[PDB]
């Protein structure tokens, strides 16, 4: 995808500073909360019946992990993400039945979960960078469906 | 809002639908599969095959509900009460994809009724399909 | 535009059959009515009081005409959409000043119209290859906002 | 529809934006220009610059329907009647906007309150704006 120097710098700079295992988790739990519907996904991870059930739920933590780890690596090639998710891809599409609608959704709340961590270091130049990037990525996931 | 003349656009328009619900019902879903396909996300457990059993009963029981909306087009929220509820709390299908099938269903429409299609009866229909979506995803949250 | 040979045929095989100017006038009446928001645009247009009255207006068929005339040529240009739409992206945003979500509107109401006028022709396979087409010129056209 | 928890939780946020909601319209604008440049589709004869006046005026007004909506909150459609007429007959925004401010006012809010944006807060703000913003396009069609 195509970012500017400035974009780019301002998307590396503020991902130095993310403690990927903690953003993971919050995004993941809020995606959850404010969204109920995408509940549909994790039958099988406990109890999500409250906001604090949702938050403190370890399995919710772990998935949340491992999501923005991915998210990470994709940060690494930026220039080529529909290379870089191809197989998450066809996994989210084949074998999870994920409506790709849900990446958007995601995406909204991790923007969301940066500027309440960062407060006024997440600036509006610093967002509108952010935004490309997760459509970016939602394109890349959403683009093996068939 | 649905006016009273959307009423009775929609009343005169599901009317000649008559007999073929089940069957328009079915077209507008094997329409959605092959135009938007990442509607198939909800349906792993069919047969998505043309003219299987499953979506031939799917697009009768998709038309059965519209039908009791439109016989109930003043009071839908109570109407559809039962079908907000599972589409709510069981199904939690995301609100884009009801626009998806509202648009498959107009093309149904308008592929089946050359005389009723008028762009008044279209605006009509487009403004019901959106009420009925409005009321299935009102309980989400 | 990626269509498979069979897509790009299908589109091709109907189109043949269409009169430009026709189509064009009840395409942009039709969103005219359907959407009575795309009005905002065509206020030096006269009267759009009623369905009647927009669908007659000779201004709206005028303009209709010439949205379906370049939606024509750029069927010829399949693969090379954004190429073929650069300039019109560039006038859309910068001297027009249309929302993009327009494109999409009309997009779909084009397929309705398409439909009503070729009945069981426009089968559902047809449908999936208009769709594409549709949604590709939309893209082609929001390609140069910023 | 807004829970008397989702009602307490708009309330108690809005409270604490107290003064500075104006301040908070202005910066909401910004960043939803800046994030989704087809938005500054509706503003072609405003000055969009970083500090705009215009900007921070308009930033003012929207903060104010805001502040009115959640001191009628049981009562938005008449108290935002004006508004909606405004937007459906006038202004005539597409729809679509409505969600971008929404969430550019929720960023806004995330990085202004750190203590009251907690998830339940997050979720009964999301669902308030979702709320006003179906009123204000409700009579567009
Ligand atoms: C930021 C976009 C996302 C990325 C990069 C991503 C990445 C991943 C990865 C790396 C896995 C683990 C694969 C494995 O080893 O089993 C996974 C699994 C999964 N993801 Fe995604 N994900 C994303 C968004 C979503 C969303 C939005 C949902 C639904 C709301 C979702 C639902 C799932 C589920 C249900 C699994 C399987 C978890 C299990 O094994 O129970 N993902 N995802
Ligand atoms: C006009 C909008 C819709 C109407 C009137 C409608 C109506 C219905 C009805 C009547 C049922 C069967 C309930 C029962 O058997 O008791 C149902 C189930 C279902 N619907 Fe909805 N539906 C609509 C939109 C959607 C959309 C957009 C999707 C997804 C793309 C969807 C996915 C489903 C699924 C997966 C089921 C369960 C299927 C099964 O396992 O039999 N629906 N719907
Ligand atoms: C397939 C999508 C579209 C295509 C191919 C298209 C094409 C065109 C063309 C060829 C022109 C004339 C350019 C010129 O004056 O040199 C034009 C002008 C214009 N278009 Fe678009 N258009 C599309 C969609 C729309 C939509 C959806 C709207 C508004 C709802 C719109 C609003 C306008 C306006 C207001 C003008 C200027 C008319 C005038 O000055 O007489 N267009 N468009
Ligand atoms: C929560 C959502 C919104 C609220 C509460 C709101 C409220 C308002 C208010 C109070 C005004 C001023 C009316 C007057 O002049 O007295 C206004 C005008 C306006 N709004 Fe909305 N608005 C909302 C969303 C939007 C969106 C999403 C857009 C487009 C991206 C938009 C575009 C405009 C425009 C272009 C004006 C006229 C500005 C001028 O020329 O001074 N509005 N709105």
């Amino acid at each position: 995808m195509h970012l500017t120097p400035e974009e780019k710098s301002a998307v590396t700079a503020l991902w130095g500073k993310v403690n990927v295992d903690e953003v993971g988790g919050e995004a993941l739990g809020r995606l959850l909360v404010v969204y109920p519907a995408t509940q549909r996904f994790f039958e099988s991870f406990g109890d999500l019946s409250t906001p604090d059930a949702v938050m403190g739920n370890p399995k919710v933590k772990a998935h949340g992990k491992k999501v923005l780890g991915a998210f990470s690596d994709g940060l690494a090639h930026l220039d080529n993400l529909k290379g870089t998710f191809a197989t998450l891809s066809e996994l989210h599409c084949d074998k999870l039945h994920v409506d790709p609608e849900n990446f958007r959704l995601l995406g909204n709340v991790l923007v969301c979960v940066l500027a309440h961590h960062f407060g006024k270091e997440f600036t509006p130049p610093v967002q509108a960078a952010y935004q490309k990037v997760v459509a970016g990525v939602a394109n890349a996931l959403a683009h093996k469906y068939h | 809002v649905l006016s009273p003349a959307d009423k009775t656009n929609v009343k005169a328009a599901w009317g000649k639908v008559g007999a073929h619900a089940g069957e328009y019902g079915a077209e507008a879903l094997e329409r959605m599969f092959l135009s938007f396909p990442t509607t198939k996300t909800y349906f792993p457990h069919f047969d998505l095959s043309h003219g299987s059993a499953q979506v031939k009963g799917h697009g009768k029981k998709v038309a059965d509900a519209l039908t009791n909306a439109v016989a109930h087009v003043d009071d839908m929220p109570n109407a559809l009460s039962a079908l907000s509820d599972l589409h709510a709390h069981k199904l939690r299908v995301d609100p884009v994809n009801f626009k998806l099938l509202s648009h498959c269903l107009l093309v149904t429409l308008a592929a089946h009724l050359p005389a009723e299609f008028t762009p008044a009866v279209h605006a009509s229909l487009d403004k019901f399909l959106a009420s009925v979506s409005t009321v299935l995803t009102s309980k989400y949250r």
